This record gives structure tokens, C-alpha cells and sequence, in this order.
């Protein structure tokens, strides 16, 4: 039985980050734009898109 | 030794994390949440993982009646009693350390973990699991027998030594806060509370930085400033649900108790079935107590092989 | 293939390469959200462990019990076994006597 | 949760019980297409009713 | 016979006397153990009832 390890994400704010290949088992990576996270005081990045 | 066992989690800290469904159906960040549930056992005693440790009181020191968890930026403290682990019914915690609990259940759909407030409220979060355990061997009884056989079968034991798997910890981002800031007339005012505070604002020129005393910024607005707390020195699980720090390097890996280890696991023998002769045939009569599997071969040539799941009397 | 056996291989239990295939889709997440949401196909062992068959042990021809560690199987019933034998002269009796 | 009797309990001044049950078949289907337990944190939005 | 209708038969319901069929079997006790294991097919009136 396998196990997918997934690392906790990336977020940047009003910048964008390209990921690149690596040399892991069905190592999956992709990149969105336009998100505004939220936590538990509020907002996280003044960037609102 | 057992407070020894403890010198890693000396630079570990409570979380925050993301329940869907917390008790009412409704969304919470609550300090007990859920984060994986392995069943590698053949027994069948779950482990589960969750934010709030146990066995470490909010001073960092050992003891086995308190438990630590998150709220807000501080770290709060709570009584062990109060704490219930349920599927359907209720359930019986075997062991428990630090972020994990070992615990054993009657079969349902959906898994419910449960601690008790300082304010003596009720914090709850469950997530849906379909448990249903088979116990080894050839029968599917419910309870052990006074009689019966020994079979191998694997089990989580409460060892806390050094194992070889691990769980990988980072540093915790800064986590924004919005409590922290006022208006005076024309102006905007942050309280540093104690610790390091990270600012950015838009109104004028070099608004921007870090500060750790109570600041004042002239012909501000509320909705114009960012605040957020940035020391954390402490450590933190990597976890989904909370966002990475600038940092993309690891920063350490800690022991998970609780191996699984080989013993021996009981079993009881059915009932002898009722034998009929005939002319080159065999008439059984069969009388199960629990659905027990029946299978019979020929040993000729080609053999005429049959398996079922007897259940009632046949 | 994903769901099946054979989901991940390795050429030993120590080996530190792995060949997986579980179609590890991601998508986007939700507004408002910090989260990651992905779908897999199910693993294919637990699959396989649920529906694998029936076994050797009770299919085997001639009465031939099986067992494991080593791969083995016992008291089977077929053909022949031809015995060729040396005595020595100090095993009979002399007509006379 | 799903069931076969309904029961409504109180206690008293005098730290009594008073119970009664009723039978009713009670047995929720979730709106939609799935027969789900517990809310997922990533999925649709569907219009569904309910007691304000 | 045992499992079936009839495996307890009395003349009457004051009858002193009665015939049992049950394949009563007894085992040895486990090691360390103070007990006493039987296995009996069970009452063939349930059965048919
Ligand atoms: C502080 O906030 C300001 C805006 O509130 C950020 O300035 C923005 O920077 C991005 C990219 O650097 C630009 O595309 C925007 O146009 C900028 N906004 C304005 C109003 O100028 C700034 O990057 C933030 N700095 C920090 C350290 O958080
Ligand atoms: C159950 O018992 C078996 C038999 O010893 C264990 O399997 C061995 O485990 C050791 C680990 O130190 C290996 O070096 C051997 O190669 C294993 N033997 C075989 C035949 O595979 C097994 O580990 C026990 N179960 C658990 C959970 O420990």
C-alpha cells in the first residue's frame, strides 16, 4: 500500500512562482493565480487578484 | 527516561487547523482537528493523529493528567479527563502521546475526537472513516472465547522508544491578526502585546517594517494596514491546511510512538458439524454461531473445489 | 495500471526506486480557502487483498498441502519413485542354518 | 442520526426522570446525487432547505 | 437425533425419565487454566421453532 505525501502549500503575495520538474515518483506540481487566503485573525496578502 | 522520552517536545507547539464539520454542521478552525487515520494493525486499534498534544503542560514539562492546545497566540491547558474518542457508541482509549492517540472502536461511519475548554466548553472534531474491522483467522466473532486457539496477528504496542519512522516539522508562518490596531481621531495605533509584530501600509512613504512596542502612524486608516505576528520560534507540523513559510528547506524530523509489533491473538474453534453417510456421499449438517467460512476439495485428478460464508444454519 | 495490482512496484523491499501510476490529479482550490485538494485512484493492493481469488491451498490437485517460507508443497500422491540398493553379504542367512 | 424510536427526556425538582417515546422511522437521504455521512472541505455548492 | 426436531423426548411433562441426544464432547483444559470446555449441538427445538 502506498502513502501520498503532500508538504503544505505555497502562497506569495503579489508575486508568482514558477515550480519546476524533480525526480520523484509522480511528483505532481501546479501554480494558480487569483486566490485570497484566509485564516483565523483574517486576510493574509493586501494583493486582493 | 519517560520525562527523557520527552526531550523532543521541548520545541514543538500546538495548531490551528481546519475542521469542515465540527459538531454542528459547520466550518470551524478548531484546535483538535483531524489530520490522518492509519489502521496498519490486523487487532484493529486505530491511531489517530490530531493539532493538540498531549502529555505536556502549557510549561513545557511532563505529565500524564494535562493536555496543551492551541487558542489564539498562546497556548492554553486542559484536563485529561475530558477527552472521548466515539465512532457510534463509545470508545476505549488504550495509550495516547503527544500527537497521536491509540484507541479501539465498534464499527460505524464517521470518527468524533472531543476535548473539554478552559472555559469548560466543548471543542469537537469529526471527519468520516468507514471503520469496520474483521478479526484474523477464518470466523467473524465479537468478543474473545475461554477456549480456543492462538494465531499470529499484529498489534501497536506502548512502547515510546526510538522508532524508524518519522514525521517531518517546519517553522510556523506569521499568522495575521487583525485585533491589534485602533484609531485615535486621525491616526492608527498598534500594540505590540509582547511580541514582534510585522507591519505594511500604504498611507505615505517608509511605512513599512517590523516593530516590538506600541507604534503610531499619523493620517492612517484601519482598512490601510497589515499587522501580523512574526516571531515564532518555536516548531510546527507540516500540515495542508496551514500555509508554508517563505523557507522551502525542512527544518527536523521527530519520532511517531506506538510501533507495530507481532503477537499472538486468540481465537475460537467451531462447532463440529453433523455427519450423515451415504452411498459415495456426505450429508453435513452445519450450525454456526458467527459467519464462519466452509470450504471442501476433492483429491483426485481434477478436484471439484467449493467455498462459502455460512451464516445461519444450513 | 491504476486500481489494479501492480499499482507501485519495487525490485526489492530495500530497493530506493518505485514505479508508481495513480493518476495524482490536482485541482484548483477553493475561494476563500487554504487547502489542497487532490483525486486518486484508490491503491490497488487493498483492492486485490479484497477480491484476490481463491487460493492455492484450497484448489491444489492430489491432496498437495501448500505451504510458504519456503515456497513448498507436501504430501502430494503421484507417480513412482524406482530404489536401487547395495547389500552387503553380512544381511542374509546361509541356506543351512 | 438514523433510528427506529424517537425519545424526549427531562428531569424533576425532586431529580426524577421523565421520559416518553414515540415511534417514527427516521432515515435522511442528503440532497443531491451522493449518499455522504460528513461535509467534505472541497466540493459543490447545492440549493437544499432547512429551519431558520 | 442431535440438531433436530425431537433431540429431548419424555413420556409426559411429569415423566421421571428422559432421553437426551446432544453428541455431548469434553476437552482437555488449557495449560494454566482452571475450566471445563464442551462442545454440544445446539437445542434441536429452536431449530425447529
Ligand atoms: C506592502 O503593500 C503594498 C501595497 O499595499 C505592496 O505594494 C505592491 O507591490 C506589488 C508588487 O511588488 C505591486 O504590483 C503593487 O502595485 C504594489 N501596490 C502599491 C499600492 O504600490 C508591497 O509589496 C507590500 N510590501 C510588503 C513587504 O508586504
Ligand atoms: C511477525 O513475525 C515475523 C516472523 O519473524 C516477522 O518477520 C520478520 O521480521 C524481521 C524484522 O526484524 C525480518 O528481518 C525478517 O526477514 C522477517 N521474516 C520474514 C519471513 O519475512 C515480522 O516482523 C513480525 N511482525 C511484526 C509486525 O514485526
Amino acid at each position: 500500500e502506498y502513502k501520498t505525501v503532500v508538504p503544505s502549500p505555497y502562497v506569495k503575495c503579489c508575486g508568482a512562482s514558477e515550480c519546476s520538474t524533480k525526480e520523484k515518483p509522480d511528483y505532481q506540481c501546479k501554480v494558480y493565480t487569483g486566490v485570497y487566503p484566509f485564516m483565523w485573525g483574517g486576510a493574509y496578502c493586501f494583493c486582493d487578484s | 527516561s519517560v520525562s527523557q522520552h520527552f526531550n523532543v517536545y521541548k520545541a514543538t507547539r500546538p495548531y490551528i487547523a481546519y475542521c469542515a464539520d465540527c459538531g454542528a454542521g459547520h466550518s470551524c478552525h478548531s484546535p483538535v482537528a483531524i489530520e490522518a487515520v492509519r489502521s496498519e494493525a490486523t487487532d484493529g486499534m486505530l491511531k489517530i493523529q490530531f493539532s493538540a498534544q498531549i502529555g505536556i503542560d502549557k510549561s513545557d514539562n511532563h505529565d500524564y493528567t494535562k493536555i496543551r492546545y492551541a487558542d489564539g497566540h498562546a497556548i492554553e491547558n486542559a484536563v485529561r479527563s475530558s477527552l472521548k474518542v466515539a465512532t457510534s457508541g463509545d470508545c476505549f482509549v488504550h495509550g495516547t502521546m503527544g500527537h497521536f492517540i491509540l484507541a479501539k472502536c465498534p464499527p460505524g461511519e464517521f470518527l468524533q475526537v472531543s476535548i473539554q475548554d478552559t472555559r469548560n466548553a466543548v471543542r469537537a472534531c469529526r471527519i468520516q472513516y468507514h471503520h469496520d474491522p474483521q478479526p484474523v483467522g477464518r470466523e467473524k466473532f465479537t468478543i474473545r472465547p475461554h477456549y480456543g486457539k492462538e494465531i499470529p496477528c499484529t498489534t501497536y504496542q506502548q512502547t515510546t522508544a526510538k522508532t524508524v519512522e518519522e514525521i517531518d516539522m517546519h517553522m510556523p508562518p506569521d499568522t495575521p491578526d487583525r485585533t491589534l490596531l485602533s484609531q485615535q481621531s486621525g491616526n492608527v495605533k498598534i500594540t505590540v502585546g509582547g511580541k514582534k509584530v510585522k507591519y505594511n501600509c500604504t498611507c505615505g512613504t517608509g511605512n513599512v517594517g517590523t516593530t516590538n512596542s506600541d507604534m503610531t502612524i499619523n493620517t492612517c486608516l484601519i482598512e490601510q494596514c497589515h499587522v501580523s505576528v512574526t516571531d515564532h520560534k518555536k516548531w510546527q507540523f507540516n500540515s495542508p491546511f496551514v500555509p508554508r513559510a517563505d523557507e522551502p528547506a525542512r527544518k527536523g524530523k521527530v519520532h511517531i510512538p506506538f510501533p507495530l509489533d507481532n503477537i499472538t491473538c486468540r481465537v475460537p474453534m467451531a462447532r463440529e458439524p453433523t455427519v450423515i453417510h451415504g452411498k459415495r456421499e456426505v450429508t453435513l449438517h452445519l450450525h454456526p454461531d458467527h459467519p464462519t467460512l466452509f470450504s471442501y476439495r476433492t483429491l483426485g485428478e481434477d478436484p471439484q473445489y467449493h467455498e462459502e460464508w455460512v451464516t445461519a444454519a444450513v | 495500471q491504476p486500481g489494479r495490482f501492480g499499482d507501485i512496484q519495487s525490485r526489492t523491499v530495500e530497493s530506493n526506486d518505485l514505479y508508481a501510476n495513480t493518476a495524482l490529479k490536482l485541482a484548483r482550490p477553493s475561494p476563500g480557502m487554504v487547502h489542497v485538494p487532490y483525486t486518486q485512484t484508490p491503491s490497488g493492493f487493498k483492492y486485490w487483498l479484497k477480491e484476490k481469488g481463491t487460493a492455492l491451498n484450497t484448489k491444489a490437485p492430489f491432496g498437495c498441502q501448500i505451504k510458504t517460507n519456503p515456497v513448498r508443497a507436501m504430501n502430494c500422491a503421484v507417480g513412482n519413485i524406482p530404489v536401487s540398493m547395495n547389500l552387503p553379504d553380512s544381511a542374509f542367512t546361509r541356506i543351512v542354518e
